[PDB]
């Protein structure tokens, strides 16, 4: 019930793509209703840094780290769910290629 | 980190502390590896820009030549121009 | 090569002629295809305090100061570009009457 | 600033903070240069119009009687008239 | 000398008439000549909220609490200038009633 | 306020959070006397609608009952029948 150090590495590895390509419009019924994140780490991310979509892209990626070793399937999943589809495959197809590469 | 390399840093360490913004460059300094979340929360977490820029500085001192390379590749990806060629000449080739 | 203390000293003394005459809206534009700024550093500029143009124009002027030697000479050539040339010209003959007038 | 000054504007502090509005008043001491972009900052990160007022006038106090002169025409620019006649007595004169 | 307790809370009390009937349609010229706001003030009025009359009306009765002492019967001779005698009346009378009844 | 009126409100509130317009509601209750400038603009201080909801109930929950009431009646001024249905039986009984 921890995240591992190679979703982490992966976290951070495309955290400029994510920052960049997130929309959090759309995610936050989602990403409560699927457990994701509890309310308080939600009302959290949405005043972290301005308000601005992309550091609340930030702060979300970030408190992701602490969210097991399940949050990224669940994460993508929100992603897929809400209409950002590139960006899950994307996601999905580098998580694997890692779990892969590492004997 | 090495001669030059943070002699040049903090040759120039007063343009660099009052131009940049942490926000843009931590965020290139994470994709590429040289920083980590806590240190980046450390940075974060500073009243006023210029310290925030000091703080991360500070942090840069203490780690390697990739990390200088790598905090010249973010300057210059975020369109720091000037001080990425003020840093250009300080690049080791270990 | 970071910006000279006197063309800060310029931009802060016409702080209120800036944020009152500027017209950021045309701008932003000519901003980005001179390379003043990146985009998500606009659109970031664009939302700060309540997103009025006084407001916009502030945080311009305020972080223009960051873009280096030749940022002042060019954020007027912006303003020339978008045909703010009472603005502009003012601003070119207190940059000239300034930087002759020391010592 | 000198003690009566200073004084005045603690005594008038709170009065300060119930109303102005930083956003205008910044300009102007900025425009003076009496005021720093850093200083500016660190009260514009506040998130309330009181607090903000508090943390500008924290600012003003530990500075001299020309920011805090500034800081009164500021506020005579801006409209309001009465908190400036407030800290109006205290105005540290020439000699 | 801030205004007195009593005027914004006559101005918080009737806020619901305010917002309801107040015409801001004339007002700005006339606010602006009784020197209750300059004229950026009356910029960011009137972006307020959607920029529906009623969000005007609102943000300006709002701000009202801010202009001194005496920002309450300067308005109220504002709402005599642009024809509006009937809220005006109502206003200048229930505040003549405040002021005579303490404590 | 009263345990059942709060247990009410909890018992409503993603049922009120998704389809509450605050702007009118808080002219109400600021009308009314339940609610300060500062608490209506730490309210509109919020980006999004349903932040703006979350927080105003939040607030309302630390008041009194006369402050429910008011919010129970200024669902029911500005068409809010059926919300204000669901929180009809919270209402605090009267003395």
């Amino acid at each position: 019930a921890s995240m591992d150090e190679a979703d982490r590495r992966l976290l951070r590895r495309c955290r400029l793509r994510l920052v960049e390509e997130l929309q959090v419009d759309q995610l936050w019924d989602v990403l409560l209703s699927r457990e994701l994140f509890r309310p308080h780490m939600i009302e959290d991310i949405q005043r972290a840094g301005s308000g601005s979509r992309r550091d609340q892209a930030r702060q979300l990626i970030i408190d992701l780290e602490t969210r097991g070793s399940q949050a990224l399937p669940l994460f993508i999943s929100c992603l897929e769910d809400t209409g950002q589809d590139m960006l899950a495959s994307f996601l999905r197809t580098n998580r694997q290629a890692a779990k892969l590469s590492k004997p | 980190m090495d001669a030059k390399a943070r002699n040049c840093l903090l040759q120039h360490r007063e343009a660099l502390e009052k131009d940049i913004k942490t926000s843009y460059i931590m965020d290139h300094m994470i994709s590429d590896g040289f920083l980590t979340i806590s240190e980046e929360e450390k940075v974060r977490n500073e009243p006023t820009q210029q310290q925030r820029a000091a703080m991360l500085i500070k942090m840069i001192l203490k780690k390697d030549n990739d990390s200088y390379v790598s905090f010249y590749n973010a300057l210059l990806h975020e369109g720091y121009k000037d001080l990425a060629a003020l840093l250009h000449d300080g690049i080791p080739v270990v």
